[PDB]
Formats: C-alpha cells, sequence, structure tokens
RNA sequence: AAGCCAGAGGAAACUCUGGUGGAGGUCCGUAGCGGUCCUGACGUGCAAAUCGGUCGUCCGACCUGGGUAUAGGGGCGAAAG
RNA sequence: AGAUCUUGGUGGUAGUAGCAAAUAUUCAAACGAGAACUUUGAAGGCCGAAGUGGAGAAGGGUUCCAUGUGAACAGCAGUUGAACAUGGGUCAGUCGGUCCUGAGAGAUGGGCGAGCGCCGUUCCGAAGGGACGGGCGAUGGCCUCCGUUGCCCUCGGCCGAUCGAAAGGGAGUCGGGUUCAGAUCCCCGAAUCCGGAGUGGCGGAGAUGGGCGCCGCGAGGCGUCCAGUGCGGUAACGCGACCGAUCCCGGAGAAGCCGGCGGGAGCCCCGGGGAGAGUUCUCUUUUCUUUGUGAAGGGCAGGGCGCCCUGGAAUGGGUUCGCCCCGAGAGAGGGGCCCGUGCCUUGGAAAGCGUCGCGGUUCCGGCGGCGUCCGGUGAGCUCUCGCUGGCCCUUGAAAAUCCGGGGGAGAGGGUGUAAAUCUCGCGCCGGGCCGUACCCAUAUCCGCAGCAGGUCUCCAAGGUGAACAGCCUCUGGCAUGUUGGAACAAUGUAGGUAAGGGAAGUCGGCAAGCCGGAUCCGUAACUUCGGGAUAAGGAUUGGCUCUAAGGGCUGGGUCGGUCGCGGCCGGCGCCUAGCAGCCGACUUAGAACUGGUGCGGACCAGGGGAAUCCGACUGUUUAAUUAAAACAAAGCAUCGCGAAGGCCCG
C-alpha cells in the first residue's frame, strides 16, 4: 500500500546457521513466483539478479541501485523507473550511471543493483478522472491531497 | 448422556465405583435404566418387559434403585 | 445487439469527465481487464490482481508486469537488450 | 410473534456477538451464541489454494483437546502438505539428485584428457 | 453504569452511607446548634464529583 | 456499460436483430446525514438556534460509536478568519 | 439622594401575561375527611414491530423493591410519585474485566538541559539470571533409585521494559423452576474447559509372534535362538491410542466493499385432527388462541470439495441466472474428505405448556385425567452457511494463543503377564479477585428543570402495496404530554373551499395550486453520442363472470414357460409425432356483463417548455442571518531536489 511498484518476497538460505532468510526485494518487471534469483559478484545478467554495477557491461540498465557501496537499494525504486550503467574505470573503482531524472552520477563499482526495469509499468498514463479516486490514492499515502490554493 | 447399547455394558457400568444410583423409568413402549456415574448418565433402553424385569432383579446391591413412577 | 456506438467499456462513466479523457482511459481499462494467455500453463487465465501484479488462475503463477498491460514494451526491449549484453559479455 | 433479546451485555453486532435461534423445551425461541467457523490448514507448499483433507476444521485452541489422528494424515508431511505437492517434491528430490550424479559422472569422464 | 470499578463502587458506597438524616437525639444535646443535615444530596438535584 | 448466447446478412472486414448480464463518486425515493424556501411558527420561546411544511444527498470525497494524535501566536482548516 | 453605585428587603405592573406542539376521553365502584387526575372493571381511542413494545453500551448512583407519611416538591390537584421516612435488594471456573496487541503512550542505555526535567524507543548498552541436555560433586532422603542443591560444559536474537480495546483477537453453560425486588450467577438436572496428581488411580495400547530341538497319540507343555517404538486402503485417506529433545518449516489466529444464485433454520401462509374461548336476529362443519425438546455425544440426511482410481474426449462435449471447465485428463462409473446449526436417538418427559378436575400446609416446584397430531407450500421476510463473480494508481491489522510436519540427539527390555512411552476410555482434586439492582429517555443521562433539543446498538407480526412508504390492525404499551369547566366575539396560528376572470397582485408566481402510480403507444432541438428522456403529447385503470398461456411428481411392459394369488431368467413386445393419473404457486393477456363516466376513488404520488449568465459534473463551506457564481476536484502547466539532498519542525 502507498506505492505503485509490486514487492517481491524472496527466500534465501542463511549461509551460517540453519534458517531461512526472507527478503522484500522490489519486483523488477518480468520476474515470477517460483523463479530463482541470484545475488552476488558471480551472478549472471538476468532480470531480477542482483550484482555489482562494476561487473556489468557498458549499456545495461538496473532497477534498485545503491547510492553508497553497502546500503540497500536507494535509486530507481519507483514503478517503471530504471538507471543506466554508462561507463566504468577500473582504476579508482568508479562507475558512471544515468538516473531517472536524467542526471549523471559517479558511484562506487561495488554498488549492487537489480537487473531490469521495476514493475508497475506506465501507472501515470491512466487519468485519475475522479476526486474520489484521488482521495483513495492519497489515503494510503499521507494527508496531503485536497490542496487549497 | 451416553446410550448403552447392550445389557453386558450396563452391568459393569452399574458396578462401577462412581455409580451414584440407578433410576428406572417405565414408558409406554420401553423401559429405561439410567445409571448416574461421575461424568455421564448412562441410559439403557429395553423394548420388552420380561428382560426389563430380569434386569431389575439382577441389578447389583448397595446401589439406589429409584423408581421414577 | 450492439448497445453503444463508440463508448464501449467507458459507458459506465456516463457523460462525465470529458470525451477525450474517456477515450484515453478506454484502452487502458480494456487492457487492464483483459485476460491474457499464460506463458507457463498455456491457458487464457492470466489476469491482473493489483497494479503491476498478474496472477494466473490455473497454475497459480504470479508475475510482476505492467500497471495496465501484462508486460510493457519498455520491459520487453529491456529483456532483449539484457540478453544481448549477456551473450556479448560471455563468449 | 416472539421478539428476541441479547443474553449478554455486548449489544453490538460485532464478529464475536453472533447468534442462532434455538427452541427450548419450554417452547420459546432464544439466542444461542455460536462459535466462529474454523478453517482447515492450507498446504505448506504455498501454491495450490485448496485446504487440506482429513483434518478437522476447528478454532486453533480447540486443537489442543483433539486427538493426534484428527489433526494429521498418515503420510509424510501429513496434515501439513497436500499429497500432490508431496509427490512433486519426492520426484523433484530424486531427479535433481540423479542430475547431480549425471553431472559428476560427466565431468569425471571429461577430465580424463589433459 | 453497570460496569464499574471497585474504587468507584466504594466511593458511591460512602456517598450513600453519608447521605442520610441526622439522628433525633442530636437535637437534645447540650449546645447543639444543629437543626438538620445541610449536606443532604439528591441524585437528581446535584450530581456527584466523579 | 463491458462480457456472453442465438438468429439473420455479408467475399471478407464485419454488420443488424432479440435475449442475457448488472456497471456507475448513475437517477427517483425511505432510514440516516444535511438545512433551500416560506424571509412560516416561536421570538420575556419547548429551545441562549427549536418546531411545521417544503426541500439537498441517500454505494460513497457516505453516516456514525469508542480508542488515539495535534494546544494558544499554537493547533486544525475541500479555506468561511 | 444620586455614582446604569454595593448588599439586602419591598412595591406598581398584577390576580395580569400565561399554564394552547405530537386526535381523547367516558361510565360505575373501592379506599379516603376530601377524587377531572389514584386503583379496579366496562367502553371509546392512540403508539402500529424504522413502536409510545422488549433488552443493552456510555452516563447516572440507589433513582430498584416493599411499607408508611401527606409538611415542602411533582408550575391544577393527588388517597399518587423517580418526593419524604423506615427497612430490603446485585451470589459466576464456563457473562465480562483480567490476558494480547492496534493507532499510540512510555522508562532504562545514551544525548541534551541553568534547572524542574525532555529528546529518543533501538538508536552511542557487557541489554539473554533461562533450558528437559552432560559432567563435578555435596547422599539432603524409603541412602534399591528417583527426586534436592551449588559449580562447570553445551544450547539459547521477541533486537527490547512497560502500558494501550467491558464493540478487535481470546478455551469452556445449557434447559427447567424460583423472588416484593437476583439470576446463563440461587435451586434442580444435564454438560463442558483449563490446571494438577511426587508417592504413579484403574483399564486399554506399546505387546506379547516365528525358528530349532525335545516331551506329549493329536491338541498342548519345556528349553534355546531370533523379532517386536501399532495396523488397513492402488489411492484420496482411515482405525482408539500410535516414543522422541534442542533446532527448522508451515498452518490457524488472520481479514475490504459490492453483485447474483443455492442449502438450512426462525417467522409468515394454506389444508385437516384435538383442547379452550367468541358469534349465532339469519348464515357460518365457522372465527380466535394453543398444539415443546437445550448444550454435549452417536447415527443419518443435506450442502460443499482446485481430493482419488479406471479411462481417454472433434461430428467437441459438460454446464450456469451469469459464467465457466477440459489431453496440465472433459463426459461417465466407483470412491475419499469437510461442514453438518437439519432429522432420529441418549438427554426426554419425570420437565414445560394447554385443558378438565380433586385435596389442602394461613402462601403446596401438591395430586390426578386427557392432549401435546398429520400434512402442504414459496423469486416470501430475517439470520446463517456455501458457491461464483465484480471493483480498486484503495488490495482491506497486529500480537498473545494453539496445532501439524521435517529431522532423529536420545530413551526403553531381553522374550518378561515385560520396559520406556501414550494426544485412547473411565476415575480423583481445584478454579482465587473485581463488576452484576435499576433507568437507558417526550421523567432516572447532558442541556440550571419531569426542557418539543441532543445521546451508540439488538429483535421486528397481519392487510393493502414495488416496498423496513403511508393508512388500518394483533402481541406489548399508554392516557394525549406541567391543569380542567363553560362558551364559539375580534385578531391570530394550522387547515380547507370559493361563482366569473386568470398574475391584472407583487421587487419577484412569494405562497398556494396544477401534475403525479402503473400499462399501452409516442417522444424534439442539441449532444462530449453516453445523454436529453418520466422529454413533450395521448389512451386506459372499478366490480363481477369467465377463457387462454406460462409448471412439478410418479407410472408406460409381450407374458403362471409358475409357488419365491407373489418373486429369479427368458421364448415372451413396440409409448420411441408421447401418453395416464396426481399435485401446485402466482403472473400475464383477452372477452362478456355491469354501475348516475366512476374506478392509481383514501394513502402513496414528477407541473411542463423556450432561452441568457456562472460554475464542468459528484463533493464541501461561514454550528447561531450568506449553500453561492465561493472552496475542492480530475485535467493542464511551472518550480525545487540524486540524500553531505529538497521542503519543514525543533
Ligand atoms: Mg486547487
Ligand atoms: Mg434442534
Ligand atoms: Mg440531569
Ligand atoms: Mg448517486
Ligand atoms: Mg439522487
Ligand atoms: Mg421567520
Ligand atoms: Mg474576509
Ligand atoms: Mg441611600
Ligand atoms: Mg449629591
Ligand atoms: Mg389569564
Ligand atoms: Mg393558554
Ligand atoms: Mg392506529
Ligand atoms: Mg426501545
Ligand atoms: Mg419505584
Ligand atoms: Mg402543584
Ligand atoms: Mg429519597
Ligand atoms: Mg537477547
Ligand atoms: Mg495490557
Ligand atoms: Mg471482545
Ligand atoms: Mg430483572
Ligand atoms: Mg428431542
Ligand atoms: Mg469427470
Ligand atoms: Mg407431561
Ligand atoms: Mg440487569
Ligand atoms: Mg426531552
Ligand atoms: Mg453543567
Ligand atoms: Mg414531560
Ligand atoms: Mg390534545
Ligand atoms: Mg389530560
Ligand atoms: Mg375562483
Ligand atoms: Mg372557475
Ligand atoms: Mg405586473
Ligand atoms: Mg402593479
Ligand atoms: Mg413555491
Ligand atoms: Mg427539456
Ligand atoms: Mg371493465
Ligand atoms: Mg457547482
Ligand atoms: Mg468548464
Ligand atoms: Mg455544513
Ligand atoms: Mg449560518
Ligand atoms: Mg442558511
Ligand atoms: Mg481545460
Ligand atoms: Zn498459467
Ligand atoms: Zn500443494
Amino acid at each position: 500500500p502507498g506505492r505503485g511498484a509490486p514487492l517481491a518476497k524472496v527466500v534465501f538460505r542463511d549461509p551460517y546457521r540453519f534458517k531461512k532468510r526472507t527478503e522484500l526485494f522490489i519486483a523488477a518487471e518480468g520476474i515470477h513466483t517460483g523463479q530463482f534469483v541470484y545475488c552476488g559478484k558471480k551472478a549472471q545478467l538476468n532480470i531480477g539478479n542482483v550484482l555489482p554495477v562494476g561487473t556489468m557491461p557498458e549499456g545495461t540498465i538496473v532497477c534498485c541501485l545503491e547510492e553508497k557501496p553497502g546500503d540497500r537499494g536507494k535509486l530507481a525504486r519507483a514503478s517503471g523507473n530504471y538507471a543506466t550503467v554508462i561507463s566504468h574505470n577500473p582504476e579508482t573503482k568508479k562507475t558512471r550511471v544515468k538516473l531517472p531524472s536524467g542526471s549523471k552520477k559517479v558511484i562506487s563499482s561495488a554498488n549492487r543493483a537489480v537487473v531490469g526495469v521495476v514493475a508497475g509499468g506506465g501507472r501515470i498514463d491512466k487519468p485519475i478522472l475522479k476526486a474520489g479516486r484521488a482521495y483513495h490514492k492519497y489515503k494510503a499515502k499521507r494527508n496531503c491531497w485536497p490542496r487549497v490554493r | 448422556p451416553r446410550k448403552i447399547e447392550e445389557i453386558k455394558d450396563f452391568l459393569l457400568t452399574a458396578r462401577r465405583k462412581d455409580a451414584k444410583s440407578v433410576k428406572i423409568k417405565k414408558n409406554k413402549d420401553n423401559v429405561k435404566f439410567k445409571v448416574r456415574c461421575s461424568r455421564y448418565l448412562y441410559t439403557l433402553v429395553i423394548t420388552d418387559k420380561e428382560k426389563a424385569e430380569k434386569l431389575k432383579q439382577s441389578l447389583p446391591p448397595g446401589l439406589a434403585v429409584k423408581e421414577l413412577k | 445487439a450492439k448497445r453503444t456506438k463508440k463508448v464501449g467499456i467507458v459507458g459506465k462513466y456516463g457523460t462525465r469527465y470529458g470525451a477525450s479523457l474517456r477515450k484515453m482511459v478506454k484502452k487502458i481499462e480494456i487492457s487492464q481487464h483483459a485476460k491474457y494467455t499464460c506463458s507457463f500453463c498455456g491457458k487464457t487465465k492470466m489476469k491482473r490482481r493489483a497494479v503491476g501484479i498478474w496472477h494466473c488462475g490455473s497454475c497459480m503463477k504470479t508475475v510482476a508486469g505492467g500497471a495496465w498491460t501484462y508486460n510493457t514494451t519498455s520491459a520487453v526491449t529491456v529483456k532483449s537488450a539484457i540478453r544481448r549484453l549477456k551473450e556479448l559479455k560471455d563468449q | 410473534v416472539q421478539r428476541l433479546t441479547y443474553r449478554r451485555r455486548l449489544s453490538y453486532n460485532t464478529a464475536s456477538n453472533k447468534t442462532r435461534l434455538s427452541r427450548t423445551p419450554g417452547n420459546r425461541i432464544v439466542y444461542l451464541y455460536t462459535k466462529k467457523v474454523g478453517k482447515a490448514p492450507k498446504s505448506a507448499c504455498g501454491v495450490c489454494p485448496g485446504r487440506l483433507r482429513g483434518v478437522r476444521a476447528v478454532r486453533p485452541k480447540v486443537l489442543m483437546r483433539l486427538s493426534k489422528t484428527k489433526k494429521h494424515v498418515s503420510r509424510a508431511y501429513g496434515g501439513s502438505m497436500c499429497a500432490k505437492c508431496v509427490r512433486d517434491r519426492i520426484k523433484r528430490a530424486f531427479l535433481i539428485e540423479e542430475q547431480k550424479i549425471v553431472v559428476k559422472v560427466l565431468k569425471a569422464q571429461a577430465q580424463s584428457q589433459k | 453504569s453497570s460496569h464499574k470499578t471497585f474504587r468507584i463502587k466504594r466511593f458511591l458506597a460512602k456517598k450513600q452511607k453519608q447521605n442520610r438524616p441526622i439522628p433525633q437525639w442530636i437535637r437534645m444535646k447540650t449546645g447543639n446548634k444543629i437543626r438538620y443535615n445541610s449536606k443532604r444530596r439528591h441524585w437528581r438535584r446535584t450530581k456527584l464529583g466523579l
């Protein structure tokens, strides 16, 4: 509720103790239930896989990008959005990417991201058509909607 | 309440240690023997009358034999 | 018998909201409420559950797709591009 | 006709205040306060939407006083997973272990040359 | 209400017990200067503190 | 309203007719909520804002209990200070 | 003597205004000094199941009940009272609180702060005080052997105290009787939940079989050896139990709104059989009332299944009101599971109820007779269960709590009337604390009051009718809303009618009036093609007697060739354009006759059209003079910001 992107509940194995770890990835479009997704440096380029940007080619586009090397995903999270890996330099370990706003950002090559575009499609294409639909939209988000000039 | 099917079960149910009493009710079609145990009232329904009387005399002693009529 | 000349599915909105807005929302509503062919089980039961979530009745497979259509042209081109970049990355 | 009243002080038609009509031996209609409708377990596979068979559908705290047989089915994962997905898991485990044997044999015969 | 706490019930109990007339023999005491209970409370005229 | 069935016409594209279906900040209209007009009643009142008839809406930005949060140059305001 | 002076008292007004919202009272009697108002009876009315009825939440706090009083109060009165006085009344393991978390509130660590303190709630903490497991031991002691205790090893993230719901989550109590006032709480009777049992309460299960030698006529006994943490079904799954820890996985708790169907109950309705009443001027085999079976078990219907087996489907088929379903296994046949609130049964008739009697214990859960029966209906209404859909840029709690599975660390006995163990049957003990009366509103609450205002819910009969509308009525309730009597002037307030004219009235058709339901026709400009539209306009409408149409259940044999006036196979025959009988709702269409042309006869119940301005619409707004053209809105456009950030609090 409150966001237009679907969330993917993914279950991993804990590498150190006998337990199942459940994550709440942001669903890149095209992934389905019962699909295996791979996270790490040696993961392959497939929709839904998570792997560092420095290991990705010069034109790939990514879904849930890290702003800093080690936090979780921070960029291109809203539905239908993606970032693009423009360039690398192995020295200084930097990767230049293009954000949904059109800006260019230099980040560490160790930042992870999900391959593909985030699901939720062209949600802004449909006209709301109704003050009631707008009311129900913002009731799930916050008290901001009826805006007095 | 529990309905006892055959006479053999009713005998040892009446001979149980917690059996408070037995009531005998004569209806138009049957005779009901009602033994009051700790948890349940056990009722045995006898269609004829000679078997009912045979049970009436074969009831164990030391137990109240209340007649409901 | 044919009941409406042109409004079709947006006849529920009456005279309201403007003809161009109703025409704009008509195709989106049609694709939103359409039933697509499931690419896993082959049946025509893949329909939208919520925005971006498409669930198949038969095989109970759930897919992250577009808001109003099962997949977006953007996502299709992205998948093709990622496949090409993968096959170029390896040899 | 005879109109009815609640028998408890909860005067609202909430989810815990559901009643049914009963005719007493005194020839009068009264409310009897019913228990909520229980549910059978769902399958631990998380895929097929039907609920399990052979397990009595009661409220969760009623299961404490049910016997063991009433709460499971005589089968592996019985009372926790459906038979169809148990068969699928048996086949999947066997075939994937066979595949592991196949790939081990394949690399063993492949490494026979320098 | 019918649902009440023990403290509230005790408070109402004390109010009931002290809402009563004076004894008749009080007015015969030496130097009484008391004619009637001037702290009498009626449930409809004046309401309690709680 | 979409969806669906049948009949008919078409080379096709498709069209026409009769049903079915039951959408909608849809219409009339109770309860509820509101308060247009009579500039009615009352105006030392039943009432420090009420009453009668007439009215607006009545599946939704709907009505409402209780529990919580926001406190004075502060709050809260689909906005009238 | 003044200050609209302060406090207190008192006049005229003035026996005046007034005691006029919600139809309504009358007769007789009783008590009593006293009766328009009290009580009883009779009559006439009202609320009319969306109540003026029956019960709760909040709030009140004794107003509840009985008795007595007649000072004051109940704006008349009172013999009455929610007044006054004196007594009395609220009984729980299973009804709630209590427990859980929700939005949130809030300590500690830390940080800040002159300071009282406040920030923060996982963040800058050495934040686990627990554990069946193993060892060291103290033998504490019935020192067999199991219970104690201290230390060590091993395991152990609720990662955060605590509070937060008498409508959310939350195990398990029902039937009858009983009081002046209490009852799901007392009594009687039927159950049930949780916890406990160390010395183990009883059974049952585990679990008590095969092999070899011998003895023994056989059966059966002896010794040895070996098994034995259950069994059945192809399956779904079943059987009464059915060893098992840390740990892991899952389920239940645990989910919106709306639509359409179907099952079940309660109520309603219809036809009979009783029992008691009512009518009887005439008729009426008549009209009215009444005509039970709790929880919890067992059995069986019925409903549901996205459960199984056989088999393999196009000339596609199955199927719904709609849908929808099928080589990823349709149709068909045979099964399995779940729910079972319905029926039968134990409860259970002994109780209850209705009638007819008989005894008395001033006031008997008295005693007795009889009965408590058979059927039919349905787009009926209300609950409930289920199935299947639709809507969402809306996806509709959490946690206590309980359970299943995976794994197999371990434990158990040497073949014994055996062991560990047991979610099986029965048995034994306990369940503390607090609330519980009554009102719940035109008189027990708030509004200064017995104030036409305000205040959250549950149940819901008959007729008419589309209807929870309005109008009439039954069950239940009441006395007309803080007085009565007599009159019937003006002026009023509320309601009607009015010849001829028809807005000439007025700022202005303000107010009133017209229209109105249903059926059959017929409907324009304009339009965003959806609408306008009930456009506009016209016809019909009663009563009575008929006539058609729209359904459901059964059974269709050609027969003794024979004996289980009847049954198995078969020589033995052609409803196959379907008949025969029975039962049953409403609804529609048509016709005749008919009345002083009257018929949606009350009730219910749009006046219409042509344009201009503004706002798109729906929505909101100055509680108490402005509901609008104002605000909002979708749509459009612009701006800031990539987090060391934009905007904002502090
Ligand atoms: Mg605006
Ligand atoms: Mg019953
Ligand atoms: Mg008051
Ligand atoms: Mg509407
Ligand atoms: Mg309307
Ligand atoms: Mg006025
Ligand atoms: Mg101004
Ligand atoms: Mg003076
Ligand atoms: Mg002077
Ligand atoms: Mg006067
Ligand atoms: Mg007057
Ligand atoms: Mg009436
Ligand atoms: Mg009431
Ligand atoms: Mg009283
Ligand atoms: Mg008086
Ligand atoms: Mg008093
Ligand atoms: Mg910890
Ligand atoms: Mg608490
Ligand atoms: Mg509750
Ligand atoms: Mg009472
Ligand atoms: Mg019965
Ligand atoms: Mg089949
Ligand atoms: Mg009897
Ligand atoms: Mg009470
Ligand atoms: Mg009032
Ligand atoms: Mg006050
Ligand atoms: Mg009054
Ligand atoms: Mg009157
Ligand atoms: Mg009067
Ligand atoms: Mg005239
Ligand atoms: Mg005239
Ligand atoms: Mg004029
Ligand atoms: Mg003039
Ligand atoms: Mg007018
Ligand atoms: Mg018009
Ligand atoms: Mg006629
Ligand atoms: Mg407007
Ligand atoms: Mg406009
Ligand atoms: Mg308003
Ligand atoms: Mg105003
Ligand atoms: Mg106004
Ligand atoms: Mg515009
Ligand atoms: Zn599929
Ligand atoms: Zn499954």
